[PDB]
């Protein structure tokens, strides 16, 4: 193949970390700690083999300190991707399980780094299509790494994880391709909401099908009254700007970055 | 222990039902607190949009159980409260409700261990039977109507998710309900953690207005149509597809939008009885107040007909799955 295929005898699988519907994530060992995502596909069709090598080709183009480090792939025995291991937990676990007490300056840094990674992806013409706080990992607590992008080629065989981060145009699925830089911006906006409130949007609605209908119609949107009181008023504007219902009214990441950088100059 | 048996006598059972309920409660006493180490995997019984369900054997007791794995990332306080709220299922002993053995949290998954049903869900049954005969859909209706009224009187609870894959059947001819909303924390957790491809949700629940068990009746009516014909009905069948199932796809939002804006589906005339047609039409009324309620359904003509019809349900089931 190319020189990023890893022989299975070289990798030693240790513990089980996560298990969605599209695959399972194990911690492993391959010249140090590593993460292995094994796809739940026992009879991979020649079509899915090509879509996998295509998504691998996209992963092959990312080298950035805020993007999860691709390290290799396995295509014989099973379809799997090998990446770096992040010592911290995902941003979701920090904010919603452990409830770690981030200070205001740390939340802005997580926001800025996430925008830095997303800016890199868009500059390489990569659309994440499934951004949530589950896919943002804090390597040793200080630096965010964005993952679970790519393999949207193989996942379509609209995301099937959660709807909380889906842009209205993506929820409605009225276009054949509602995914854009601004649908990613909306998802980034919802992560901003998590960062600046500590909780998930639509906390009073407990019916996924209600959420899908209400957000697709415009009857529901993140409740910005729950933003922290210490949250800078420019940051509050940024949440609102990213979460706007209109796809063309949302900022792009060069602007989002600049907004945060000037805010960061206290 | 015997506090469970006192609540059995508060129910109107017959001779063959009290036999089985008393036999299940004695087996509930063989098992104690359940753990992941206590189970030996037998087979796999489903791959829902939610969590995988395994057929398993509990080693200390020897009992065979169905184990539903629900993967959720929640803070430990919510974990413990979900297991506390699930304990109401120890007191949910009825011929029309699948049994409960215990629940626990391991790894990142809540395990719910419950009565095994070798017939499976009517979802699984439907894909083998093509369509379900109307005589049997009468018996299924009775079981659902009885399970909903049991929940509302003995527990003050709604099902909240009546669908073909949440109705299970036994080789003994038993039809029971499962996956109903006992834990309020589990309800919140599963809205944030999964996505849906179809919907049996009442139009009033989709819009956020006040809802009751009437929403479950709407879901029953939608399930009955889907089992009568061999297809989910939100996008009504084409003039062609109708003439391809009896002889002589939409995204989730477009489905939800249809359930709110366009008229509800109906049973195709001529192939089914008029009473059954009127039965689903009374279940699929959009306005909940003018929709049939639970007592009206039990005295509707279709139910009094079906309750009297002695059908060999157990037989038909073992013939169509094996
Ligand atoms: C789609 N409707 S919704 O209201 O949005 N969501 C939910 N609806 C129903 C329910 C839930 C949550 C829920 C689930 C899924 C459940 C599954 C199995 C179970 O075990 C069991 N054992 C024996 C007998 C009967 N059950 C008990 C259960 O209790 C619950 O509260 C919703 F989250
Ligand atoms: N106690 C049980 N005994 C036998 N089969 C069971 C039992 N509980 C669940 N199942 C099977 O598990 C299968 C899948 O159930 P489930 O995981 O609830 O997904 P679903 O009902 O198909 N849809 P969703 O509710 O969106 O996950 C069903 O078709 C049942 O046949
Ligand atoms: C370069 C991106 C590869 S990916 O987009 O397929 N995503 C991916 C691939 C493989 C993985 F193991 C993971 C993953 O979940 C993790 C990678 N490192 C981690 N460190 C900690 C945790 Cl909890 C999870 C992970 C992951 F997100």
């Amino acid at each position: 193949s190319d020189d990023w295929e890893i022989e299975a005898s070289e990798v030693m699988l240790s513990t089980r970390i996560g298990s969605g519907s599209f695959g399972t994530v194990y911690k492993g060992k391959w010249h140090g700690d590593v993460a292995v995502k094994i796809l739940k596909v026992v009879d991979p069709t020649p079509e899915q083999f090509q879509a996998f090598r295509n998504e691998v080709a996209v992963l092959r183009k990312t080298r950035h300190v805020n993007i999860l480090l691709f390290m290799g792939y396995m295509t014989k025995d099973n379809l799997a991707i090998v990446t770096q291991w992040c010592e911290g937990s995902s941003l979701y676990k920090h904010l919603h399980v452990q409830e770690t007490k981030f200070q205001m300056f740390q939340l802005i840094d997580i926001a800025r780094q996430t925008a830095q990674g997303m800016d890199y992806l868009h500059a390489k013409n990569i659309i994440h299509r499934d951004m949530k706080s589950n896919n943002i990992f804090l390597h040793e607590g200080l630096t965010v790494k964005i993952g679970d992008f790519g393999l949207a080629t193989v996942k379509s065989r609209q995301p099937t994880g959660s709807v909380l981060w889906m842009a209205p145009e993506v929820i409605r699925m009225q276009d054949n391709n509602p995914f854009s830089f601004q649908s990613d911006v909306y998802s980034y906006g919802i992560v901003l909401y998590e960062l600046m409130t500590g909780e998930l949007p639509y906390s009073h609605i407990n019916n996924r099908d209600q959420i899908i209908f209400m957000v697709g119609r415009g009857y529901a949107s993140p409740d910005l009254s729950k933003l922290y009181k210490n949250c800078p008023k420019a940051m509050k504007r940024l949440v609102a700007d990213c979460v706007k219902k209109v796809k063309e009214e949302r900022p792009l990441f060069p602007q989002i970055l600049s907004s945060i950088e000037l805010l960061q100059h206290s | 222990l015997e506090a469970l048996q006192k609540k059995l006598e508060e129910l109107e059972l017959d001779e063959q039902q009290r036999k089985r309920l008393e036999a299940f409660l004695t087996q509930k006493q063989k098992v104690g607190e359940l753990k992941d180490d206590d189970f030996e995997k037998i087979s796999e019984l489903g791959a829902g949009n939610g969590g995988v369900v395994f057929k398993v054997s509990h080693k200390p007791s020897g009992l065979v159980m169905a184990r539903k794995l629900i993967h959720l990332e929640i803070k430990p306080a919510i974990r413990n409260q979900i297991i506390r709220e699930l304990q109401v299922l120890h007191e949910c002993n009825s011929p029309y409700i699948v049994g409960f053995y215990g629940a626990f949290y391991s790894d990142g998954e809540i395990s719910i261990c419950m009565e095994h049903m070798d017939g499976g869900s009517l979802d699984q049954v439907l894909k083998k039977a093509g369509r379900i005969p109307e005589q049997i859909l009468g018996k299924v209706s009775i079981a659902v109507i009885k399970g909903l009224t049991y929940l509302r009187e003995k527990h003050k609870i709604m099902h909240r998710d009546v669908k073909p894959s949440n109705i299970l059947v036994n080789s003994r001819g038993e039809i029971k309900l499962c996956d109903f909303g006992v834990s309020g924390q589990l309800i919140d957790a599963m809205a944030n953690a999964f996505v849906g491809t179809r919907s049996y949700m009442s139009p009033e629940r989709l819009q956020g207005t006040h809802y009751s068990v009437q929403s479950d009746i709407w879901s029953m009516g939608l399930s009955l149509v889907e089992m009568a014909v061999g297809r989910y009905p939100i996008p009504p069948p084409d003039a062609k597809e109708l003439e391809l199932m009896f002889g002589c796809p939409m995204a989730i939002f477009e489905l939800l939008d249809y359930i709110v804006n366009e008229p509800p589906p109906k049973l195709p005339s001529g192939v089914f009885s008029l009473e059954f047609q009127d039965f689903v039409n009374k279940c699929l009324i959009k306005n909940p107040a003018e929709r049939a309620d639970l007592k009206q359904l039990m005295v509707h003509a279709f139910i009094k007909r079906s309750d009297a019809e002695e059908v060999d349900f157990a037989g038909w089931l073992c013939s169509t799955i094996g």
